[PDB]
């Protein structure tokens, strides 16, 4: 038959719409999924992934490292005002913290 | 060294590294002794104990970040046990 | 403690000596051939 | 067939977060040293023996003229012609809408890392 | 009233959350990479009819030295090889781009005595070496490790015995294979363990 | 006799390699990159689930998905996510 | 096993406090930290074992700890697979 | 152990004997692979371009 086109490709996404919708079809998140839910969900998922990978890589470069470590994730998700909010109640393994030293605990 | 000069250096140094701060071997026995009271002969995946440590060090670092703000509340630099208690009560852990 | 240690060693040194002598004999005979 | 770029969606600038002020300086500095740079597209030894040469008497470091009386002129940097405009983000100058287009696509914000 | 008029899903998402005149032509073209001037025909646009062929750069001739008659006579002379016997090797070298697994098979065994691959390789290499040696002085890198034929004759051979081993040496060898561990464990787990036990019982 | 386990590593490297051509990503950082995707997937799908159930609906839809993205992501985060998805649904129903 | 809360030494607590911005530590705070950490650990471990006993398993895997942390509002990234 | 191991170990000694025999017969492994290869490769070559393009 026709050369089969995927659902990540037709829409123009990298995250698997087939796999996303798939977790949804047998995920009981609902009872009869439509034909746009996985597309929107994957699009936004991967959008946030890109949003963060950006800040993580930029901080990494600030550290003169070419590989993103979990530190390049703690520093980032705490450096950006809205990523921190979204991931406020999330601990990133082996990420560390940001060097926020209280002003009153300094040399005087 | 002027009291507080070698301690501020350590604040700037341990806020820039990402390695764990509790020793492994001593902490893994605590995680097994605590498990003791729920099931005789429980096994742990190595990564499971590592995840427990990654949970607890983050929790304690957050609690010592919220406890410092209470110490600075009473015009103190020393964090006092009532500071941990005030932070935790405002946390709803022991309200 | 002394009696329990002696009761332990009465087994331990016996097994150790047996194992040592038997091993030495085996190894030397096998290398001689 | 498809427009064939939504897959890579490189810039997607809903979160653009402009680079400015000191960053501009960094770029300027970088460009300067690149124009001062060498074959590859000993300098450490030069800097070392230059930092041996630091003194207040008449020498290498104290032989610098300084800022000019005649003020700086604008130039376009895409075609090099006189440039009435400045790029709002990075501060580099240009002279047409077309030149701003090229600059936004290749040199604005992209080489600030 | 609802404006809509577009796709249901897209519509809900958007509102619910408010002349070619370039003639190709059948065209003659000559390939500048060829010396015979052969004219071929091609399917090119109108706007490039007359440009040079873009596949003539993919013509990097493998380099092979070309000794002359005088040069050969002086230095390349070899009691076991004749000129008729040696020019053929280089012709095959060139026509097969200096590869010696395919030069061999097409060797002329009718006028020529049978040679292995290693001898042909060594012969051509000594020829190349002496050709460059005629130069030598012009910085001709007299450091050439020309292909070892002796060790390599062996190295070819002592793979062949291991190639055709129906069982045992392919099958039974597993045993000796395991023995490599045993022979490397139980002896020291023997004579050394004995000596350690002798000292342990000496102190005991 | 294999025990294969799925993950998002293949598409987080497509997106990363595309949005940072020179930058790699460590295996441990890709684990975080995977957990993040699964977490947000859970959040958005759960909020769309609740959204559909509140209106007495048996189907989670992309309209509910957009409203859940409006509820979940903060202001800008939302705007960008909603725009990206909205434009991805009109590029998909136009048979490109 | 016995007396393992003492495996969290005075330097072990002081380093964690240094990472949190604390400059000067008191004498009794080490014991307060031990108590708080013990309570948190016991809760997380109990909830994790709830997923093992129900699963008829004898080893506490990583997913159990991840889920226990999630129920506590402590989502952890790095152990999801 | 046991003194009976004399037999087992003697059998292992026989394994050494066969080992030696087989090592005299043909050897266990194709040792010393390509110790000496002085031939320089072509720049890339016309024939290799043909192979690549047909690939």
């Amino acid at each position: 038959r026709a050369k089969a086109k995927s659902r990540s490709s037709r829409a123009g996404l990298q995250f698997p719409v087939g796999r996303v919708h798939r977790l949804l079809r047998k995920g009981n998140y609902a009872e009869r999924v439509g034909a746009g839910a996985p597309v929107y969900l994957a699009a936004v998922l991967e959008y946030l992934t890109a949003e963060i990978l950006e800040l993580a890589g930029n901080a990494a470069r600030d550290n003169k490292k070419t590989r993103i470590i979990p530190r390049h994730l703690q520093l980032a998700i705490r450096n950006d005002e809205e990523l921190n909010k979204l991931l406020g109640r999330v601990t990133i393994a082996q990420g560390g913290v940001l060097p926020n030293i209280q002003a009153v605990l300094l040399p005087k | 060294y002027r009291p507080g000069t070698v301690a501020l250096r350590e604040i700037r140094r341990y806020q820039k590294s990402t390695e764990l701060l509790i020793r492994k071997l001593p902490f893994q026995r605590l995680v097994r002794e605590i498990a003791q009271d729920f099931k005789t002969d429980l096994r742990f995946q190595s990564s499971a104990v590592m995840a427990l440590q990654e949970a607890c060090e983050a929790y304690l670092v957050g609690l010592f970040e919220d406890t410092n703000l209470c110490a600075i509340h009473a015009k103190r630099v020393t964090i006092m046990p009532k500071d941990i208690q005030l932070a935790r009560r405002i946390r709803g852990e022991r309200a | 403690f002394a009696e329990l240690e002696v009761k332990t060693r009465e087994k331990l040194e016996a097994a150790k000596k047996k194992t040592s002598f038997e091993i030495a004999e085996l190894k030397e005979r096998l290398k001689a051939s | 067939m498809v427009e064939k770029k939504t897959s890579v969606r490189s810039q997607d600038p809903g979160q653009r977060r402009v680079l400015d002020r000191a960053a501009r300086q960094r770029r300027i500095n970088r460009q300067l040293e690149a124009l001062e740079n060498d074959n590859f597209q000993n300098f450490q030894a030069l800097l070392e023996e230059q930092n041996l040469s630091v003194a207040e008497g008449p020498n290498y470091l104290t032989a610098c003229a300084g800022p000019p009386s005649r003020p700086q002129r604008p130039f376009c940097a895409v075609c090099g012609f006189p440039s009435p405009y400045t790029c709002v983000s990075c501060g580099a100058r240009y002279c047409t809408v077309r030149c701003l287009g090229t600059h936004q696509e290749t040199r604005c914000l992209k080489w600030t890392v | 009233k609802r404006p809509e008029g577009m796709h249901r899903e897209v519509y809900a998402l958007l509102y619910s959350d408010k002349k070619k005149v370039r003639p190709w032509k059948w065209m003659p073209f000559t390939n500048p990479a060829r010396k015979d001037g052969a004219m071929f025909f091609h399917w090119r646009r109108a706007a490039e009819e007359g440009k040079d062929y873009p596949f003539a750069r993919f013509n990097k001739t493998v380099q092979v030295p070309v000794y002359s008659e005088q040069e050969y006579q002086l230095y390349l002379h070899d009691d076991a090889w004749t000129k008729a016997e040696t020019d053929h090797l280089f012709d095959l070298s060139r026509r097969f781009d200096l590869r010696f697994v395919v030069i061999h098979d097409r060797y002329d065994h009718q006028q020529f005595k049978k040679r292995s691959v290693e001898d042909l390789k060594e012969r051509y290499y000594h020829i190349c070496a002496k050709l460059a040696n005629v130069r030598a002085v012009p910085g001709t890198d007299l450091k050439i490790p020309v292909f070892d034929a002796g060790h390599e004759r062996r190295r070819k051979e002592q793979l062949e015995r291991l190639y055709n081993r129906t069982p045992e040496q392919v099958a039974e060898e597993e045993y000796l294979l395991q023995e490599l561990r045993k022979i490397e464990a139980r002896k020291k787990e023997r004579e050394k363990r004995s000596q350690d036990l002798q000292k342990l019982i000496t102190a005991a | 006799k294999r025990s294969r386990k799925e993950s998002y590593s293949v598409y987080v490297y497509k997106v990363l390699k595309q949005v940072h051509p020179d930058t790699g990503i460590s295996s441990k950082a890709m684990g975080i990159m995977n957990s993040f995707v699964n977490d947000i997937f859970e959040r958005i799908a759960g909020e769309a689930s609740r959204l559909a159930h509140y209106n007495k609906r048996s189907t989670i839809t992309s309209r509910e998905i957009q409203t859940a993205v409006r509820l979940l992501l903060p202001g800008e985060l939302a705007k960008h996510a909603v725009s990206e998805g909205t434009k991805a649904v009109t590029k998909y129903t136009s048979s490109k | 096993l016995r007396d393992n809360i003492q495996g969290i030494t005075k330097p072990a607590i002081r380093r964690l406090a240094r990472r949190g911005g604390v400059k000067r530590i008191s004498g009794l705070i080490y014991e307060e930290t031990r108590g708080v950490l013990k309570v948190f650990l016991e809760n997380v471990i109990r909830d994790a074992v709830t997923y093992t006993e129900h699963a008829k398993r004898k080893t506490v895997t990583a997913m159990d700890v991840v889920y226990a942390l999630k129920r506590q509002g402590r989502t952890l990234y790095g152990f999801g697979g | 152990k046991s003194h009976a191991e004399i037999a087992e170990q003697a059998k292992h000694e026989a394994e050494i004997e066969t080992r030696i025999a087989e090592l005299r017969k043909e050897g266990f492994w194709s040792l010393k692979r390509l110790p000496k290869v002085p031939e320089p490769p072509r720049p890339k070559g016309h024939w290799d371009y043909l192979c690549e393009e047909m690939q």
